[PDB]
């Protein structure tokens, strides 16, 4: 609603602006408004409305977790009492974070992915769609918890499917979703076997297409295949 | 030391 | 009005919260609420409301140079005219920040400053009177920037009157005061001169009463002499 | 680099 009277044009343009002056609570609002114009994203953009909600959601969950570790310490035997504070203030901010994923959820379903006809746009807003019920399975804890995770499954599976068919194992992209879909299976699903099965293979069939690459295309699937190294090397 | 996403 | 049904003690200890989770903006505006309950603030809850919108504010006066060199840079002669964005949304960055030093500003004045009669309490109010009339000078231009910056140095005058009759030249809040004045003196009243005498003149008191310091205390006051040594050797 | 303040 609140940026209906700005030229899409503007908001991009703002959105960068916003991401050089790390302001990634504007840069995501110019976003969100530059999607609310109802035409398709280019890559470019799609990069911007990505990085925008991924530091907005990644400082709250950080915050979420400091503030869960406390509420975890002062529920231990032999801890004083000290109020319901802790889990009021972690409430409000678990609300809050809730909110940012509801939002790019929405955007997704209204009407980004219906739209998105290639490859790689689909592969990446599935992506997103897989990370923010992921980023909601991390603070969800009653009724509705295994269909929350269920969701995250089911867009990473989509996504993945895609991925495999229309793009290079070597892919930004598909490196990128393999190394998120590998994390939920290791953190969320409580399957660590196939969280390394998927980080391993991912970066074996990504080795042995690198020999395609130009020299950029090169650095570019390298630096995320690190990632998923760094991963192995954490959970082995 | 926390495990990687992009 | 916000936090007007929260208790003081909560609005307190989710200040303290929100400072371990580095949520500054949720820190500020529990530390205004605790204030507006209209009691004085301890040491403590002071340093708690100054280190709150220091963050805020030091996020905004980033974001704020970040934007101003851009526009600055696309003012050149043989830049391409990129319209109207980079302006508005400086100044939509600027608005923001106006508004937070406002608010601080009208935290102190009712009814903060009325009520504090112990040295340590006014010095310390009057020198956050003089940094936040400092950051609104920083973005002034237009017909009150004479008026903003002298009463940033009329708070900070004052406040340095009373440091140096009631509180011994080692203290860090007559040292943090010493090095804003001279900051202030630096780069807003355009007196380098005066900047440098008063970082070196503070600097020097501080080092012939360190002896009569405890260890802690030998600490604390070293800490900021330092800062005062880092400017004088930037700035000669 | 940037002045000290505090
Ligand atoms: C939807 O998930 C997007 C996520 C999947 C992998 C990666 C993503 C995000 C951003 C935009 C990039 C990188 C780096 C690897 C540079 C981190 C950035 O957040 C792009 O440059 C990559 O080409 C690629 C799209
Ligand atoms: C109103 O201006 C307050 C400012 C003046 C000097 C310093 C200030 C702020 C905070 C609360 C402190 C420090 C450090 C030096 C630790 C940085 C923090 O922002 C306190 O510990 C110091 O005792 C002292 C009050
Ligand atoms: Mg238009
Ligand atoms: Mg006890
Ligand atoms: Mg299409
Ligand atoms: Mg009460
Ligand atoms: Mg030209
Ligand atoms: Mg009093």
């Amino acid at each position: 609603g609140a940026m209906g009277s700005m030229e899409r044009a503007s908001l991009i343009q703002k959105a960068k602006l916003a991401e050089q002056a790390e302001r990634y609570e504007d840069m995501a609002a110019f976003m969100k408004g530059a999607v609310e114009k109802g035409e398709e994203l280019s890559n470019e953009e799609r990069n911007l409305l990505s990085v925008a909600y991924k530091n907005v959601v990644g400082g709250q969950r950080a915050a979420w977790r400091v503030l869960s570790s406390i509420e975890q310490k002062s529920n231990e035997e032999g801890s004083e009492e000290k109020g319901p504070e802790v889990r009021e203030y972690r409430e409000k901010v678990e609300t809050e974070l809730q909110g940012v994923c509801d939002t790019v959820l929405g955007l997704l379903d209204s009407h980004l992915i219906k739209e998105a006809g290639d490859a790689e746009s689909r592969v990446f807003y599935l992506k997103m769609k897989g990370d923010y019920y992921r980023y909601l399975a991390e603070v969800a804890t009653g009724d509705d918890k295994k269909r929350i995770i269920d969701s995250a499954r089911s867009a990473y599976q989509e996504a993945m499917d895609i991925s495999k068919k229309e793009m290079p194992p070597t892919h930004p992209i598909r490196l990128g979703l393999a190394l998120n879909f590998s994390v939920f299976h290791y953190e969320i699903a409580n399957s660590p076997e196939e969280a390394i099965s998927l980080a391993k293979t991912t970066f074996d069939e990504a080795m042995a297409d690198l020999h395609t690459l130009s020299e950029d295309s090169y650095k570019d699937s390298t630096l995320i295949m690190q990632l998923l190294r760094d991963n192995l090397t954490l959970w082995t | 030391k926390r495990r990687k996403s992009v």
